[PDB]
């Protein structure tokens, strides 16, 4: 897993892929500046002052009245591990029953 | 040097001229938006194996693909994806056209952001047209940004004076992409966000910003020429991938990749061609208070520190990258040996050198610092490469004048062994038999059969057949039956017979053979038949009809040859059969079948005939009975030997059978028998030293191969003991040819030293006490790839010139007149002299020649003496004295260079030589011996100008003749006793040429031998 | 005339402007290869007039000649380019050679050697100096005289007496001028010195005759107006390369000579404004009356 | 038919020892030697990684690892526990002894 390269493309396929999905996406890390410093003073040790660090991505407010898409971080990690299942569901040498 | 892989500064360059940038036209972005074939926003990467385009590369028009390439939807090859892209960037083309007329907008701004985010959002589908009318900028560049018409935090949000971009996708991978290191490096630059650009006014705000602003992964800047504006890199937790040993994170990706185009742009830097940044490195400003020693981006921001100096790499980058080099070269950054220059990197400021010829710190104002208290010791010129070629090299070595002991030689050379592995082997013998004749002659001499020499004793030692098929399996014929029939038919029909005035034979004498082995891949039968029949030989006449007998034919019948079986006589027969496959390995067996197969070939010859025998094992029994039988009842007869393989064996021909004749053995013959059996003896000993076929070595041997490997890092002065090495292994060699070879071995740039050690070379290594040094300059000079071959035992393929040998000769009749304990003189020695490889290890020498040599002076067991002093003058041998004179060569040459004539340089000579202390001498004179010959194309004649012209030298002397050199000499001595040396037809000197390891093409023997007998010497004491 | 007479090589030699100059000049000019130019200059007035000793000519066919300094990078023929067509007499102004030596540190099919230290090898009747003294040598005037000493010292101690060879020369000084005059000029039988120019630098090709002969021999008048003309014309032309902007550059009418092109539009066959009148002109008398060329699209 | 239809290998592999079926090897001879240059290829480039050549230059190994290293490479079973025993000590055998 640590080297992708070890993983045998045509002899291990979908170990493969999949941790080619792992390695290509999954959350990234961000931050939101909160409080404030000048009447409390900081709190974080280990941060710089007054950051908060979180472990998906955001991006702020466009608007205000809110409304549905999917070009997003984890709709796009959903979509692609149905796309690993129906990758899966395809190749037909693993099941034969179905 | 090495800062931790080796690099080759020696100087340093840097881009100094400098091209200021234009900026934006709304005409520039319609013209590279239309995508032409003179440009275009794309260009096309590929690999430096199928040269497939694998990955493209974008710039200014598109920048905003910051999207998955799922939502994109782009096709796999890339015809159908530039097509893809020039249709959508038509539609976009319309629409914005629509929007925006070219007349009234000929040469109004924009916004680059807007420009790139823009068509990000047309190829997303993620409605543009908010962001559609911000395109024309307004006064300044970066209020439009802070002052958002429509705030979209999904291409950049604003911050208070600080626009944060999210900067993607400069390049763009193609799915036949697959890792392969000969597919040319990404550097992450084609995922999601590799990093986040903070553009804004001042640095001072934007560390304000950074006193609040996460700094984990480290921060970047440009500080140079941003692309819009002032701004910072930050860099994710996304890391690459392709480099298969080393996995490295974006921020190392992105500095590595600026330093290597910084290293790009200082060989390039040439002082005439202006670039577009005057230097391209980043400088980690907020990390170094995060990271620390001994991490990967702090060893590249080092790496980078010196790229911005201005340093130069040791290997020559490649104009297309791949990942092979690349992580070779991260193989060498994270290696050892942690630095040598005085150069750190900071935080504070950055720093470039007192002798830097960068001049950025007076182009651009902030961030670049001048340095006065760091100084270098280095130069200022450019550097260029070497052009390699796939051949390996020779290489020639020059002494020093320091030395060290041979023992220090042998265990550095025993440190840097590399013996045990196996050569090619080669052929020590090309080319065809050699004319070995002599024919009967009736008033010459007579002689006994008692007289004559024999078979040595020592014939079936297991050592000489190891000799003997050492010879014949190094070898190398064609059908040696057909080199040995053509000799025998050529040598055959050439005198006439006293009885009938005409000839030997006729056309149409209807033969027979013998012994015909009929299996040579094909023409089932000696391979002389069908030749000889057409008379394709052109020294024959053609016979009628052929019949081959003996018990292997294919056409005709098996008859055992030993046993008389009576046939059809015809009026010549030819035995082939050996008397060993039908013997039982005795030589009483072999004489009785030699008797045998002669009486049963005397009895069918059809009488007034001939025939011919071969006889491998001759006895007393044989000799005695052929004397006492056929050599009365027969005309005459020959004996001849060609010489293809080490064999006692010699071919009898008989001429007029079956008449009466008072006809015994000869003197002639006599001495051709003792020289045959002599130059047998003389071979067998030179090829029992030589060892055997398929062998490795492992220097072990006195004769043999040589090669060590050692490693350079640079053009960096080597150390002492890879020079005693080296050395050591010329002191080894001992002035013979060697080839060098530069090449990467698996990641290092090794060296190669490849010769071949001899017995004249341990004679010449054991004769000096200290092993002399060379210099290191003329191998650290190359910096090109010279391609190895494998290791052969064998240089010369064509065989050895004739000058080569009758220099072999002229050394081997020195060597053989020359004693141990003696001082000689050689005149004329030449550029290196062989009289040290000659004489033995204890007779020193007093040597001189007009040449000045480059011979190791002093460091000697017994003492040399080396000067030049215009050798044909007086006055200098009342100081120097010698007992033998060794003149090779240099009396034509010195006669060519004074233009004058042998006569004068004769008595000249030989007046210094009656000043000399010398009773013996030798000289090469040049007188014909034999009627003149004129050899085509080595040695022309000249009757009254006398001259010869040598037109392979290109060189050109007189010569002069015996009676006239005997009466200069007797008119300086009356004492003298000249003794002329006889050519060397017994092959005594072949010797010095074989324990040398080179093939002789024996044409070139023959020429040897021709030219050999148009310039002999003599021994000349003074007494007698 | 005198060693010492001699004018030599500005002092303002190194500096980043003449580089720039030489650099520009280097760039700008269009050749196939430059040492095949020379090396056929040179053997085309090498193979001229006639010795006072012999009634004939200098050199004949097959001399079995040597080389030195050879690159071997020449995109093939891994050798200098003249090698083939000089040995099969493609020239068709020279004899042609017997055999053909190549030294120097960069050869694909000789040996490499350090020239500047006296390497004995085989004396050839003909030996040809190609090796230059900056790679070698350190950037140093006093570097460059010592190589050219050692490397003349061996050129002149290999040359099988009574031949020929010729040398190449860039930083000559007076310890040059005035070695070579009380060295080599009493011992040689004639000289000859020429200089092909495909780039503009201060280098020689010096050509012997007749070597290790003695003979009253010393520099002349007509070789000294020939030097002082050659250093002349190397100024002027590094005074032309100096004004000249650089290789690959953007105009914006800043410099005094280069490019103008302006863009207007013409709506139909209209009688067009005063203002556009006055630019074409303002270009045009910004040009000269030089020659123009037009688009329309 | 002169047809390639069985191949011997030597000195550099010899831990073959597993099943083919585990392996997996094609069938034509130019798509199998293919197959063992690119598998030989990944391998050569992990222990390149994990050992350097410039300390490693002239030194020994046990011949027995290397075989198994690249059988256990090809059968995909956990090479990394025998891959520091790569190069030898003093003696050929008393590695293996003490594993
Ligand atoms: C080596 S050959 C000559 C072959 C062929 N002439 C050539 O020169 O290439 C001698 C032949 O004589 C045959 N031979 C030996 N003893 C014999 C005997 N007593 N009678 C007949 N043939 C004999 C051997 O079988 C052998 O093939
Ligand atoms: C640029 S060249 C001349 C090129 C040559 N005319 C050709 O046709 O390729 C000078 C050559 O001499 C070599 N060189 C410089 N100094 C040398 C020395 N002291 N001894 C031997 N070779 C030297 C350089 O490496 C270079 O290859």
């Amino acid at each position: 897993f640590m080297n992708i390269q070890l993983i045998s493309p045509i002899d291990a396929p979908i170990l493969r892929q999949w941790a080619e999905i792992i390695h290509r996406y999954w959350p990234n890390p961000s931050q939101i500046r909160y409080g404030t410093p000048n009447v409390f003073g900081s709190a974080n040790l280990f941060t710089p002052p007054e950051v908060l660090l979180l472990p998906i991505d955001h991006q702020p407010a466009n608007v205000t009245t809110p409304t549905l898409d999917f070009t997003n971080e984890l709709t796009n990690w959903r979509a692609r591990v149905c796309e690993l299942m129906k990758n899966l569901v395809d190749n037909q040498r693993y099941q034969p029953g179905w | 040097a090495n800062v931790w892989g080796v690099r080759l500064a020696d100087s340093l360059s840097s881009p100094t001229i400098e091209t200021r940038t234009r900026h934006y036209t709304l005409h520039d972005f319609y013209s590279d938006l239309d995508a032409s074939v003179g440009k275009e926003p794309w260009r096309p990467l590929r690999n430096q194996r199928t040269n497939e385009i694998v990955a493209v590369q974008l710039f200014r028009p598109l920048q905003g693909l910051v999207f998955d390439t799922q939502l994109y939807g782009f096709p796999g090859t890339f015809s159908q994806w530039e097509q893809f892209m020039k249709e959508k960037l038509r539609v976009l083309k319309y629409e914005v056209l629509r929007i925006y007329p070219i007349s009234t907008y000929n040469h109004d701004r924009v916004n680059v952001f807007v420009a790139n985010a823009l068509v990000g959002a047309f190829l997303s589908n993620q409605a543009f047209y908010d962001l559609l009318p911000l395109l024309i900028v307004n006064d300044t560049m970066i209020s439009d940004l802070l002052g958002t018409g429509a705030a979209l935090s999904q291409f950049f949000q604003s911050h208070g004076e600080v626009l944060e971009v999210a900067a993607g996708r400069k390049y763009l991978q193609m799915n036949n992409y697959s890792n392969d290191d000969d597919d040319p490096p990404l550097f992450a630059k084609d995922l999601s966000d590799y990093a986040k650009a903070f553009y804004s006014d001042t640095y001072e705000v934007l560390d304000r910003f950074f006193w609040t602003h996460d700094s984990s992964a480290g921060v970047l800047v440009h500080y140079d020429k941003p692309t819009n504006g002032n701004h910072y890199i930050l860099g994710t937790l996304t890391q690459m991938v392709s480099a298969p040993p080393h996995i490295i994170n974006a921020t190392d990706a992105l500095l590595l990749e600026s330093c290597l185009e910084q290293f790009a742009a200082n060989v390039r830097a040439r002082s005439a061609q202006p670039v577009t940044r005057l230097d391209q490195c980043y400088h980690l400003r907020w990390g170094a208070q995060y990271v620390g020693e001994d991490s990967l981006t702090y060893r590249l921001g080092v790496l980078s520190l010196l790229a911005t100096n201005g340093y130069q790499l040791a290997r020559p980058i490649p104009k297309q990258l791949t990942n092979r080099w690349l992580s070779s070269f991260v193989s060498q950054v994270v290696s050892d040996g942690i630095n040598e220059t005085p150069l750190w990197p900071q935080e504070r400021y950055v720093q470039i050198a007192y002798d830097s010829p960068s001049v950025v710190d007076g182009a651009t104002q902030y961030g670049y610092v001048r340095r006065n208290q760091l100084r270098l010791g280095m130069r200022i010129s450019a550097l260029q490469s070497l052009s390699d070629t796939p051949a390996p090299v020779q290489w020639l070595p020059q002494y020093t004048i320091d030395q060290v002991a041979v023992d220090e030689g042998d265990a550095m050379v025993s440190q840097l062994t590399q013996l045990p592995l196996r050569p090619d082997y080669g052929s020590i013998w090309i080319g065809e038999a050699l004319s070995y004749y002599v024919d009967y002659n009736r008033s010459h001499r007579v002689v006994l059969s008692s007289e004559l020499p024999q078979l040595p004793d020592t014939y079936f030692d297991g050592d000489e057949q190891y000799g003997r098929s050492l010879f014949s399996l190094a070898r190398k014929v064609g059908d040696r039956s057909l080199v040995k029939d053509t000799a025998v038919l050529k040598h055959a029909y050439q005198a006439i017979d006293p009885n009938t005035g005409k000839e030997y034979l006729r056309a149409g004498q209807s033969v027979a053979y013998f012994g015909a082995s009929a299996g040579h891949s094909g023409a089932d039968q000696p391979l002389v038949i069908e030749p000889w029949m057409q008379g394709k030989i052109s020294g024959v006449p053609p016979p009628s009809s052929v019949r081959q007998f003996g018990y292997d034919v294919a056409k005709g019948a098996i008859v055992d040859l030993a046993r008389p079986f009576p046939s059809g006589d015809y009026q010549f027969v030819y035995s082939d059969v050996d008397q060993v496959v039908d013997g039982h390995d005795d030589l009483s067996i072999s004489s009785g079948l030699v008797e045998s197969l002669l009486d049963s070939c005397v009895h069918a010859t059809a009488p007034g005939g001939s025939f011919v025998m071969k006889i491998n094992f001759p006895t007393r029994t044989v000799w005695h009975y052929i004397e006492q039988k056929i050599l009365p009842n027969v005309t005459s007869y020959m004996l001849i030997k060609p010489f293809v393989t080490n064999n006692v064996e010699v071919f009898f021909v008989a001429f007029g059978v079956h008449q009466q004749s008072a006809l015994t053995w000869t003197s002639g013959v006599y001495f051709f028998l003792v020289d045959h059996f002599y130059r047998y003896e003389t071979l067998s000993a030179i090829s029992r030293q030589l060892p055997s076929f398929g062998y490795v070595d492992d220097g072990s041997s006195v004769t043999g191969i040589e090669i060590i490997s050692i490693e350079n890092p640079g053009f960096s002065n080597m150390t002492q003991a890879a020079r005693v090495g080296i050395s050591g292994l010329c002191a080894n060699v001992g002035n013979a040819r060697k080839s060098i070879a530069i090449y990467e071995s698996h990641g290092a740039r090794v060296l190669t030293i490849t010769s071949r050690r001899s017995p004249a070379s341990a004679r010449r290594k054991a004769r000096l006490r200290y092993l002399p040094l060379i210099d290191p300059r003329s191998l650290e000079v190359q910096a090109r790839t010279i391609l190895p071959s494998n290791p052969v035992l064998f240089d010369n393929i064509n065989g050895a010139s004739p000058h080569v040998c009758l220099t072999m000769m002229y050394n081997f009749e020195v060597s053989s007149a020359v004693y141990d304990g003696d001082v000689v003189l050689d005149l004329g020695t030449g550029p290196e002299a062989k009289i040290l490889e000659l004489i033995p290890s204890t007779s020193p020498v007093t040597c001189v020649d007009i040449r000045p040599t480059a011979q190791p002076n002093g460091c000697w067991n017994v003492r040399t003496t080396f000067l030049e002093l215009d050798y044909l003058s007086d006055g200098w041998i009342t100081g120097v004295r010698g007992d033998i004179v060794t003149c090779m060569l240099s009396l034509g040459a010195a006669a060519a260079g004074k233009s004058m004539t042998f006569d004068a340089a004769f008595q000249q000579l030989v007046r210094v030589l009656t000043r000399s202390t010398a009773n013996v001498l030798l000289i090469q004179v040049n007188c014909p011996t034999d009627v003149i010959r004129t050899i085509k194309g080595y040695l022309e004649i000249d009757q009254t100008n006398k001259r010869y012209k040598f037109p392979k030298f290109g060189r050109d002397e007189p010569y002069s003749d015996m009676d006239s050199l005997e009466r200069i000499c007797r008119a300086a001595w009356p004492n003298c006793s000249i003794t002329w040396v006889p050519l060397s037809y017994d092959l005594r000197w072949t010797k010095l040429a074989l324990l040398e390891s080179t093939t002789l093409s024996s044409a070139s023997v023959r020429i040897a031998e021709l030219m050999y007998k148009y310039m002999p010497i003599m021994r000349i004491d003074i007494h007698g």
